[PDB]
RNA sequence: GCAGUCAAGCGUUCAUAGCGACAUUGCUUUUUGAUUCUUCGAUGUCGGCUCUUCCUAUCAUACCGAAGCAGAAUUCGGUAAGCGUUGGAUUGUUCACCCACUAAUAGGGAACGUGAGCUGGGUUUAGACCGUCGUGAGACAGGUUAGUUUUACCCUACUGAUGAAUGUUACCGCAAUAGUAAUUGAACUUAGUACGAGAGGAACAGUUCAUUCGGAUAAUUGGUUUUUGCGGCUGUCUGAUCAGGCAUUGCCGCGAAGCUACCAUCCGCUGGAUUAUGGCUGAACGCCUCUAAGUCAGAAUCCAUGCUAGAACGCGGUGAUUUC
RNA sequence: CUCUUAAGGUAGCCAAAUGCCUCGUCAUCUAAUUAGUGACGCGCAUGAAUGGAUUAACGAGAUUCCCACUGUCCCUAUCUA
RNA sequence: GUGAACAGCCUCUAGUUGAUAGAAUAAUGUAGAUAAGGGAAGUCGGCAAAAUAGAUCCGUAACUUCGGGAUAAGGAUUGGC
């Protein structure tokens, strides 16, 4: 009968129906446009969330209250060593879609990736590509002809990329596989650039540079069966009601006579794939380098990896993109950094960042230190080390 | 924040709704500052308004000269008791909540304010920041 | 970037973490974290406190 | 309740900028009646709270046309229901009234939405007081006070969760269909400029923020503490010690981790096509005319892009396919 | 002076648990008060053991405000059985 | 034993160890807790909850049937040796 006083509704039904996804890593719906007149690169690339630390940096916007002034700000880290390329795709457009024409894989396959293909692999055979990988040992041909046959036909062309997750802290042996989308010119080149980097090793530093603008798509964390007032974000109810305040009152109108699909209900929250979008690259980790949680205005030599190491992760030990703000999924989840898909002038998107300051700090609790070097110095001298 | 405002003003927590009585904190002559509504606030179903520091309120005198009482009148809070976070990273906050008497302009019915000020209160009214002591 | 100090302890205090407090008096106090300003805030001595 | 038509009259002049008498044609069903078809082997009866969705007779916001539009403000109107439409004092109230903020504080529907959703203040049992009426018992739409708010485990619907079968198993993919989302404000500047005698007093472009909303997230700050992790305290118990037990976690301080907060941080896309409208060329009608043919521009709109799910009877590529 | 029917509301009290009009009017309290209190009273329809007025103390009676207090609320979060 | 105390808490004697049991630890509950800043803005109404609390000293208003009101109000103290 009219609603007493208005207010908007709760949640977004763009992001209907919230269920548990249909995998943990997050699928690229879209990557960005093409331009063939460019060197062929990838449009994204694989990693793992390690965790998060803070920054100091002098802010360019002028006009600010801050121009000029330091800032501190919340960064995700992304643990990201290199990919290896083990197989091309071509993909031809079709008055009912995109499809997939063919599938070629390089000669040898990391055992990471067969160990993908294996439920039980410890008491599997590994029969892996055995028979695959004869196309190879027949000269030529089976896969020439398959390559050409891209060429030929595909207007699409992706390459399947996978982590090398042995060099990552995790204990899954598991590795990733992935499509990714080649952008660079000419489908002939592309195809060209797939099979000469056949069991090659693709690197963060070839797709992104600093001050990029990048996008995160991720599985959210999972939080398993939510009442309604936290999934939706709904009012609680009095403290006077029976039956319960964490509800919601009316779930629906007499008429229509079916609870509608609209109206706030418990379930599943979280474990939800999330494109998230225009976060800018404050880093790209050096993987070799010491300096790794260094810059020129602090000069003392740290690695990215905090004191007692990132909580529930590790230490990074390869190149990472240290990304500002917060992603979504939780840490130890495979992520995919995919670079923008519009052109965005903006002013925060193009202003160029360069760091002060790098926590590295303990988060297992509240650190006073930076390096253990330091923290001798402030301690001075235990009955430990005697 | 209010209207007279000298620039912006960025987002900082907010520890004073509807029905706070702040201390007074200028020579006007009133004691309490009770907040009967936020001058920036935007509206939300049975969202209380509430101002933070360098916000106009509009408030009444519960404590103080009689000439004074019983009417409605401007106010900025110069203080805030509830942390907020600037910009640099930095969590503070005052060890009480405390406002001066404004009109609409700005122009503070006070010649004095009487301990420290939030350098955003300050940086958005002039005429705060001149009369004002200590600052942040 | 400049390193602070606690008020209580004597522990440094980096950019980000720990509170500022500012008493009535304008003196300003900062704690490195929720256990310094709570000796603080129960008026504890940190002539007194082992750690300090 | 809402709106037409005629146009005497109003509006200095001047029917129609804005209005409008006498009449007269209507719509509407959030008014009240009229009626008594349905339900009296029972459809829970006011208001509120909560939540969803629809209507448009638009309060704001986008783009416009008109003015008795100089500017500023205002008023009339078109496309518009896309988006929003608040916080309190008294009252059971709906209603009313006031204070206040605000872009604005528009009106309505959904069994006068919503009681196995709440609440039960009101109304409407049985106790009781008063006033009025009655010889009396008792009465009143009069005032007052106290007065039990039951059941879901079925079906459906909704939310989320599995799954037989389409050789087996496994990996990478497609995308039909469905859903979709961001709103609004301020400051600086333009500019004390335009316009005006003056008093006054804009806007586009540019910049910084903000608001409501939404999705994440936990570096930080805060919250939480059976980490019963370290410490401290009471009483009693173990002869003392040391170390402990019991007081439904005995109590206090700190307390990681996890969870979590506009009480914390981050993020929130791009085109095409249209509406009203203004126009081009241009007939009808040798003129004229945005319009008849043709066509340009053009909105908080539409369709996409982007985002979510993936048809468990939609599909593509691929790997491996049994010996006591 | 009249009048029907015997008299014709005295002392007091009042928008009162009694007032229709009614959210009476004035003052007070509040930013705002159909609330509260103090007044006023041709009082629809107060009023004298059908008891009237007052009243210390008492009350799981009804009502208003103040200080304190607080998750009642802003606006929700976490913990244990 | 602690204490004003047949209080509450622990204990000797004595009696019990009986109340289907195993695994987990979602939502919603029932019961028990704590919350930054604001402090009744919530609501018919502070409903619920929170705050107060023992003892010693100090101080204690109007009104009053002189008996009260009164623990009014307001403050300080509190271990151990
Ligand atoms: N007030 C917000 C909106 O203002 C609109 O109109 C407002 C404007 O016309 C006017 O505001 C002007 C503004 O136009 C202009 N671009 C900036 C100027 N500072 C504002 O007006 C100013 O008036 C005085 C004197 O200049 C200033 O001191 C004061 O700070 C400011 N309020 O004041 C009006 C009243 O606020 C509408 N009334 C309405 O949409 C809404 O009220
Ligand atoms: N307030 C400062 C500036 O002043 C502006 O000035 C506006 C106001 O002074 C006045 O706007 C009025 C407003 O006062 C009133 N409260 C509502 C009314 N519908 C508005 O009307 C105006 O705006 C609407 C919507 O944009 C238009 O459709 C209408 O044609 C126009 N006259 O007219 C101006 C717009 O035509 C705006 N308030 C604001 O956006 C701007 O920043
Ligand atoms: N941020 C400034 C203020 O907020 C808004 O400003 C917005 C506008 O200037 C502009 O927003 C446009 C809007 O003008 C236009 N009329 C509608 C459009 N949807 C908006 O755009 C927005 O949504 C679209 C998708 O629809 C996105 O592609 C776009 O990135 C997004 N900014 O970008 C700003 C932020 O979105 C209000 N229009 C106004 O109150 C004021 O300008
Ligand atoms: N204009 C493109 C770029 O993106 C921005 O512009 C975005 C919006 O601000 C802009 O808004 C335009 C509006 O200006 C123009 N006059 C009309 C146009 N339909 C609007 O765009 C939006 O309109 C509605 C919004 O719901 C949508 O239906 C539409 O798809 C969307 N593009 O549409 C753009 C998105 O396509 C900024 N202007 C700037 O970053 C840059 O110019
Ligand atoms: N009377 C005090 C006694 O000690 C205890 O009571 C003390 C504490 O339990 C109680 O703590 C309350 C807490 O329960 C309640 N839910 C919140 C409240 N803020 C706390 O109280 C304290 O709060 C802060 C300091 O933390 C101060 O601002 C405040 O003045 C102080 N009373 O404060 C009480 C003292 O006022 C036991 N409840 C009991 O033994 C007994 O009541
Ligand atoms: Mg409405
Ligand atoms: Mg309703
Ligand atoms: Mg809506
Ligand atoms: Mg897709
Ligand atoms: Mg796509
Ligand atoms: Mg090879
Ligand atoms: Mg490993
Ligand atoms: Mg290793
Ligand atoms: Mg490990
Ligand atoms: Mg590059
Ligand atoms: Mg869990
Ligand atoms: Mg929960
Ligand atoms: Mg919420
Ligand atoms: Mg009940
Ligand atoms: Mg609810
Ligand atoms: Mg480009
Ligand atoms: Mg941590
Ligand atoms: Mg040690
Ligand atoms: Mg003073
Ligand atoms: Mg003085
Ligand atoms: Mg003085
Ligand atoms: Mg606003
Ligand atoms: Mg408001
Ligand atoms: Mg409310
Ligand atoms: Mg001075
Ligand atoms: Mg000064
Ligand atoms: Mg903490
Ligand atoms: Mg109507
Ligand atoms: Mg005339
Ligand atoms: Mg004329
Ligand atoms: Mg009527
Ligand atoms: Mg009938
Ligand atoms: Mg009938
Ligand atoms: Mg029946
Ligand atoms: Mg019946
Ligand atoms: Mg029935
Ligand atoms: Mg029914
Ligand atoms: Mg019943
Ligand atoms: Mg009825
Ligand atoms: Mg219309
Ligand atoms: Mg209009
Ligand atoms: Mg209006
Ligand atoms: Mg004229
Ligand atoms: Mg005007
Ligand atoms: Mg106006
Ligand atoms: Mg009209
Ligand atoms: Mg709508
Ligand atoms: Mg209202
Ligand atoms: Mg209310
Ligand atoms: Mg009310
Ligand atoms: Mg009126
Ligand atoms: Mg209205
Ligand atoms: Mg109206
Ligand atoms: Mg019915
Ligand atoms: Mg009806
Ligand atoms: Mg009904
Ligand atoms: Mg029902
Ligand atoms: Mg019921
Ligand atoms: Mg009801
Ligand atoms: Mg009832
Ligand atoms: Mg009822
Ligand atoms: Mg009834
Ligand atoms: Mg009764
Ligand atoms: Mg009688
Ligand atoms: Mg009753
Ligand atoms: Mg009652
Ligand atoms: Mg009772
Ligand atoms: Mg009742
Ligand atoms: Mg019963
Ligand atoms: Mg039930
Ligand atoms: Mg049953
Ligand atoms: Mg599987
Ligand atoms: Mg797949
Ligand atoms: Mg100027
Ligand atoms: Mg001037
Ligand atoms: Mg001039
Ligand atoms: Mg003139
Ligand atoms: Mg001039
Ligand atoms: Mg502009
Ligand atoms: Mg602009
Ligand atoms: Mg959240
Ligand atoms: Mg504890
Ligand atoms: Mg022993
Ligand atoms: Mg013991
Ligand atoms: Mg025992
Ligand atoms: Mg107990
Ligand atoms: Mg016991
Ligand atoms: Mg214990
Ligand atoms: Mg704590
Ligand atoms: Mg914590
Ligand atoms: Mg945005
Ligand atoms: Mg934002
Ligand atoms: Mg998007
Ligand atoms: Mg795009
Ligand atoms: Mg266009
Ligand atoms: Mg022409
Ligand atoms: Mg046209
Ligand atoms: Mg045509
Ligand atoms: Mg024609
Ligand atoms: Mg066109
Ligand atoms: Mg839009
Ligand atoms: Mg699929
Ligand atoms: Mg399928
Ligand atoms: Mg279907
Ligand atoms: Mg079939
Ligand atoms: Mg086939
Ligand atoms: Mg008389
Ligand atoms: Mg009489
Ligand atoms: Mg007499
Ligand atoms: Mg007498
Ligand atoms: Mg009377
Ligand atoms: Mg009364
Ligand atoms: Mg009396
Ligand atoms: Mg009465
Ligand atoms: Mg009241
Ligand atoms: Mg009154
Ligand atoms: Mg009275
Ligand atoms: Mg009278
Ligand atoms: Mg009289
Ligand atoms: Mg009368
Ligand atoms: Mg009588
Ligand atoms: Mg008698
Ligand atoms: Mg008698
Ligand atoms: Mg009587
Ligand atoms: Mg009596
Ligand atoms: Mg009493
Ligand atoms: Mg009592
Ligand atoms: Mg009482
Ligand atoms: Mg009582
Ligand atoms: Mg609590
Ligand atoms: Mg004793
Ligand atoms: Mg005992
Ligand atoms: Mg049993
Ligand atoms: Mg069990
Ligand atoms: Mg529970
Ligand atoms: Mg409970
Ligand atoms: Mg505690
Ligand atoms: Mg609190
Ligand atoms: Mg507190
Ligand atoms: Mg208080
Ligand atoms: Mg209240
Ligand atoms: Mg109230
Ligand atoms: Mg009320
Ligand atoms: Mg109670
Ligand atoms: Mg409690
Ligand atoms: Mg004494
Ligand atoms: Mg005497
Ligand atoms: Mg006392
Ligand atoms: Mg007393
Ligand atoms: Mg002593």
């Amino acid at each position: 009968s009219h609603r007493k006083y208005e207010a908007p509704r709760h949640g977004h039904l763009g992001f209907l129906p919230r269920k548990r996804a249909a995998s943990i890593r997050a699928r690229v719906k879209a990557f960005p446009k093409d331009d063939r007149s460019k060197p062929v690169a990838l449009t994204s690339f694989l990693g793992y969330k390690a965790g998060m630390t803070t920054i100091v940096r002098d802010l360019d916007r002028p006009g600010s209250k801050f121009h000029k002034r330091e800032v501190v700000e919340a960064v995700t880290v992304v643990d990201t060593p290199p990919v290896v390329v083990v197989g091309v795709v071509g993909y031809v457009e079709t008055p009912r879609g995109l499809r997939s024409l063919t599938t070629v894989w390089a000669e040898h396959l990391s055992d990471e990736v067969k160990r993908r293909f294996y439920k039980n692999w410890y008491k599997s055979k590994k029969k892996a590509f055995t028979k695959y990988s004869a196309k190879y040992a027949q000269d030529g041909a089976g896969i020439e002809r398959e390559l050409a046959r891209i060429k030929k036909y595909a207007s699409v062309v992706r390459v399947l990329v996978h982590t090398q997750i042995r060099k990552t802290p995790l204990a899954q042996k598991k590795a990733h596989l992935a499509e990714i989308q080649l952008n660079g010119g000419s489908i002939s080149e592309k195809v060209d650039w797939a099979r000469e980097h056949f069991e090659k090793t693709v690197a963060v530093d070839s797709v992104f540079e600093q001050n990029e603008m990048i996008d995160a798509i991720a599985v959210t964390k999972g939080h398993g069966f939510e009442g309604v007032t936290h999934r939706w974000g709904t009012k609680k109810l009095p403290r006077k009601t029976h039956r319960g305040l964490r509800k919601v009152a009316c779930i629906g109108a007499w008429h229509p006579a079916h609870v509608m699909w609209s109206v706030a209900r418990a379930g599943q929250r979280g474990y939800h794939s999330r494109t998230s979008i225009n976060h800018k690259i404050y880093r790209v980790g050096k993987g070799d380098d010491e300096a790794n949680g260094a810059t020129s205005f602090d000069r003392t030599k740290k690695t990215i990896t905090p004191m007692g190491g990132f909580v529930h992760y590790g230490e990074i030990k390869n190149d990472f993109i240290m990304v500002k703000g917060c992603i979504p999924g939780n840490r130890k989840r495979i992520v995919t950094l995919r670079k923008s898909l519009y052109t965005n002038t903006s002013r925060k998107a193009l202003e160029e960042v360069s760091l002060k300051w790098i926590d590295t700090a303990s988060k297992f609790g509240k650190g006073r230190f930076q390096t253990p070097a330091e923290k001798h110095a402030f301690m001075g001298t235990l009955k430990k080390d005697l | 924040s209010g209207n007279g405002a000298q620039g912006t003003k960025f987002r900082i927590s907010l520890g004073l709704p509807v029905g706070a009585i702040m201390n007074c904190a200028d020579n006007s002559g009133a004691r309490n500052l009770y907040i009967i509504a936020v001058k920036g606030s935007g509206s939300r179903l049975n969202r209380l308004p509430a101002a933070s520091l360098g916000d106009m309120v509009m408030a009444t005198v519960k404590k103080g000269k009689p000439e004074l009482r019983k009417k409605v009148m401007p106010a900025i809070v110069v203080r805030q008791a509830k942390s907020w976070r600037r910009r640099d990273g930095v969590f503070l906050y005052f060890e009480d909540n405390a406002g001066v008497i404004a009109n609409p302009k700005g122009e503070m019915k006070g010649s004095a304010i009487t301990g420290p000020v939030g350098k955003e209160c300050a940086d958005l009214w002039p005429r705060v920041a001149s009369n004002s002591g200590v600052v942040v | 970037m400049k390193v602070e100090i606690d008020s209580f302890s004597g522990a440094k205090i980096y950019p980000g973490r720990g509170t500022l407090f500012v008493r009535g008096d304008s003196k300003i106090f900062r704690f490195q974290n929720s256990k310094s300003a709570s000796l603080f805030k129960q008026r504890k001595n940190p002539r007194r406190i082992a750690w300090t």
